[PDB]
């Protein structure tokens, strides 16, 4: 389930987008902020641990749970250059 | 073993 | 994009699924009621216009915009035989 | 026409194999992702929907249109045990 | 039932024959398009994998279901040189 | 002179090994890749036309002359099941 994922931001940033948030529902019930895409040479691919699909649970103490897209996007735009991502994996039974 | 085969 | 469906409700009832609402959107960013499923020999079928992929925008003008998806359920099951449905067409 | 499957998958997964991907057209002058295998007695085979050259759009509103191989197969991997596979299907123009 | 098959144009083309359509029904109240004849040493052939009565349901990406026979022949002609097939396995020789 | 080969990839790859490659020459003096073995049963068997010797130029339209031998391997494995080969006879 948790991960603590730790990135340099690139001159290009983190390298990675979202979606979710509060009124901007991901999955069908769901206000989390999920990763949608890593890009190519990136901070978060460069490092490789980062997914699709993985959840964000807060970035440097800032929570990222029940907010809206906006607060997650401006949240991660306004970090300094060392960055600790708090993740959530999804999880089967098998 | 030897041998690279694509 | 905004046609009126008039539905008389069978014994089965009005016989259309139903997802979508505030909290718990069936597309990001929309709370809307959508149709996800037209059932077979129902109401809804009989008639042949209720699509899925429609919007509800009401029902006996209640309005169905900006509702919760349980507040959806009640309007529709709350009505009489008769039944005035708003939609809006993709 | 836009046909939504709900999965849940089994102790083997989803049951499904795929192909495609930038880089990786399954069919030519095609980047999109498409379904190659369905195994027998898994999920995709028991739910019914899912066919052998499916294209699939998306799942969990993860878009699979222009993405690589690896993304698609991240993108259905890293996922609960309830997925929302949303998948293209062929309509009739009639004539 | 559902099978995938790539090839690779010959001189002569992809090297099968077909029949059906809307409007041109190969059997009663079907207007499916039918493979009819393998060419022997075509491409079709020296693969495999065709056979005579596979109904074909799409070239490339155009799909075959519900077109009328000018436009299944006008896709078939319509390709460079691979090609992928999607077709349906008969039941029955009927 | 120079000859295409197209291929369609099978389930166990192509069917041929390859030698060279920058730093890993298989002739002293040649940095290009040569292919080394048509496998029996494979896809470059079956299909006739690639030869043991055979140098390779291009496949898919990415260039094979002056790479290493893990470039041109990541090239080859790395491709769709539409396979187009640029091959020098000798």
């Amino acid at each position: 389930k948790i991960m603590e994922i730790k990135l340099i931001k690139g001159p290009k940033g983190l390298g990675f987008s979202i979606a979710g948030g509060v009124g901007n529902q991901h999955i069908p019930g769901d206000n989390s902020i999920y990763v949608t895409k890593i890009i190519e040479g990136g901070a978060a691919h460069k490092d490789g641990k980062l997914q699709i699909g993985d959840k964000l649970l807060a970035v440097n103490n800032v929570c990222l749970e029940e907010v809206t897209h906006e607060e997650a996007v401006t949240a991660l735009k306004n970090t300094s250059d060392f960055v600790y991502l708090k993740v959530a994996k999804p999880t089967s039974m098998y | 073993y030897l041998v690279t085969s694509v």
